[PDB]
């Protein structure tokens, strides 16, 4: 159910960036704009994608780029929504607790930024940056959107991935 | 003959472009099933002089 | 039920433009005023139709005129509210989301532009102009209404079908 | 039950008015007042109500007057509430659309003004005058309440009964 | 069965020309060109074809024109090839020997010019003009193809139809 | 049988051609030649085939080169003769009529340019280059031998795929 | 079976006339001569007929024309005997009282001008030109035959149809 949806939704709204030939993060297709993170280098697995020209800003970590007109149907659905609750990702279950993105596990590994966070009804929330070791646990260091500007939330011993 | 020439040209253009931005004004509202709004209607003469 | 009072609306409601023999588009009667697409260019198969003066307006694409009082009777019902959800069509279900119509199939083509797009009671909510080809979907440039404003919404690439 | 209430109160509560002999209007009591048509020309039928005197207006083709004390008990209740629905008529049911009031069969005839329209309830809502050849039905140009004001709506190509 | 594709690709491939609001000619499609009988007079009952530009030749008797595209695809077939046999026609069979073509029948009568002479395949072999009663049997005055060179045979005694 | 065989000669014998990563072309192999239609642009996917020198011609619309001589045992067989009849084509069944090369289907998109029309048993007959929109056949703008001589036939109205 | 042949002589005999398209009357074949009514305005729906040159007389309100002679064997036959009784018409019976043609309903429509009024035996009587509202019943206007010659009989109050 979930699950199957989400991998429909992550195989047509996600493609890897390689750089040497071995991938290093995941590009996504949200509303309509190609976002990536910024510290990943390579590039887009695809010709349209890769002709584009991405618009920078260091300070958020971020690329974007203003979809072409024959992906736009293949795009996810966005949303500035964030109950109290669990969250799904393409490496399980996410847990939401005081304004913060958790992995129960530290199963989280070098190259898988980048990766969207999803909804209940398959729409997105935020995007994976970088992890940080805590405890058991693993906080994430995440790029949100609010009802119009886009935000970024760095817990302290975060790594790039 | 120059000067009252020049004089009638200048009244014409600005009477034709009186009237066209009437009818731009007033266009959008004979393309809904709406109402005039009578404080423009007063300002802004319309061809229906009951009717709508 | 639905599908033959669609039917019986379209046939009571619906007129061909000719021009050289061949069909190009239709008028539709919605509310008390006869609408066609200003860019579709013929005659309207009627006689007593043909007569009419049409108010023009570039901007919206779009001619109007007052319908007269003899076929008054044999007109759709309309109004302006547009809750998320699905909606008819000649061909079809439409859709309804984010504030874009969007055809299932890709089932549009030249010459079927000015088919109203109905409501689940039978209502007229708006007039289609033209498809942009969205990949595996084909968004609208379509004619919708407001309280009482005429508002043209036209996504990215469309062609005036 | 309801077609009963409505002839009872329109045979108490409507008075003919004869011209050459012939009927030719229907003046109605109605709250506190004798209201019928200024357009129909001839005598009410009571002896009491031939000699009031009756305010005029040309504008909303109405002639007004004050009613005896003793024929208070037989006066109609008014309203000003004119929500989507179903009306009574001597002639039948009257449909309320969008402002308007539609006869189903186009069976309006010359000498039928001065009928009330009736409520559900009993009350009345407003005052036929005349009718408009509305393809299969015919439209009513009637007169209503406002809160306050009266209003007259006759739609186009209208003509007098 | 051969009948039966003769009869349909008459309908595909005739249409009636009327003058003076009366029937006098038929025009046929072969290949990627329309001919016409020019001993008849009067307009092709098309749109397309009425205003195509038509080259004519009073010594073969004939008007040619240059087909449209989009009605390239409802045109027969030619051959020609000419073997002894039997050929159909929309009134029957008709009999090629020693370089005539005779009517069995007798059926010509005015007005006959202008429908082809089928092949066992339906593909059309010549495009009747005339006729000469000589005793039971009416030789045919007819159009036909060679290999590159076009023909025309005419008995004596022939009439135009 | 025949559809198994024409897929084994063209997995055999048919080499994609891509510009910036796009599939835009076949180039496919006859006798002892690789050829290509000219007006798609791109790089045949064989790095032995990338070195080899094509001559061109605009005029004709195609460019060809010598084949490796290890690769000779990988092509078809080619033919000129072309009876009326039926022929095979990757997309289905196509029909030789009057020395045109007619798609029942329609089916035709940009992009299938370069893929060859086989004989019944297997022999490579022509090259398809571009398609014209005949109403509901679709006439083949192709190229075909002679002998000797290798010429073009193009419908009017046809255009590049 | 009066009906019958009373309709197939109809069909034979009778031509409708149309101005701006839509039918306002109807000819007859009678005898060896056409003849119409003169107030009705249009062209009869046959090119022969449309080409002969037609006696007028506005005294008898009339146009007569001569039938052309391959036409001659499709007219009905006259007489001048007018027997007190009952005769058919294409809208039922009719019947003759006291030098008066009457219809028993008053259903004749304008535009019915021109249909002829047959005998017992099929013989033709009369045509219809106008009515008169004569009551519950409409008295016929129409044109008679004398043993030679032609008398116009017309009710006052009568209108031309």
């Amino acid at each position: 159910k979930r699950e199957r949806m989400c991998m429909k939704i992550e195989n047509d709204c996600i493609f890897e960036v390689k750089h040497e030939g071995k991938v290093t993060g995941y590009a996504c297709l949200v509303g309509d704009k190609v976002m990536k993170p910024a510290h990943v280098k390579g590039v887009i697995d695809n010709a349209d994608l890769a002709k584009l020209a991405f618009k920078k800003s260091s300070k958020y970590d971020l690329e974007c780029a203003q979809i072409p007109v024959h992906m736009r149907s293949d795009a996810s659905k966005y949303t500035h929504e964030k109950p109290e609750g669990h969250y799904n990702w393409h490496h399980g279950a996410v847990q939401y607790s005081g304004g913060r993105f958790t992995i129960p596990t530290g199963a989280g590994k070098p190259g898988d930024s980048g990766r969207p966070i999803f909804d209940n009804k398959g729409r997105v929330v935020a995007i994976v940056l970088g992890g940080a070791n805590e405890g058991s646990r693993t906080a994430l260091s995440v790029v949100t959107w609010n009802k119009d500007m886009v935000t970024r939330v760095t817990p302290e011993g975060s790594e790039e991935w | 003959v120059g000067m009252s020439l020049l004089a009638l040209i200048s009244i014409f253009a600005s009477c034709y472009m009186l009237v066209a931005a009437r009818s731009k004004c007033l266009t959008p509202y004979a393309l809904t099933p709406g109402a005039a709004v009578p404080w423009t209607l007063g300002i802004l003469c319309c061809a229906p002089r009951a009717h709508a």
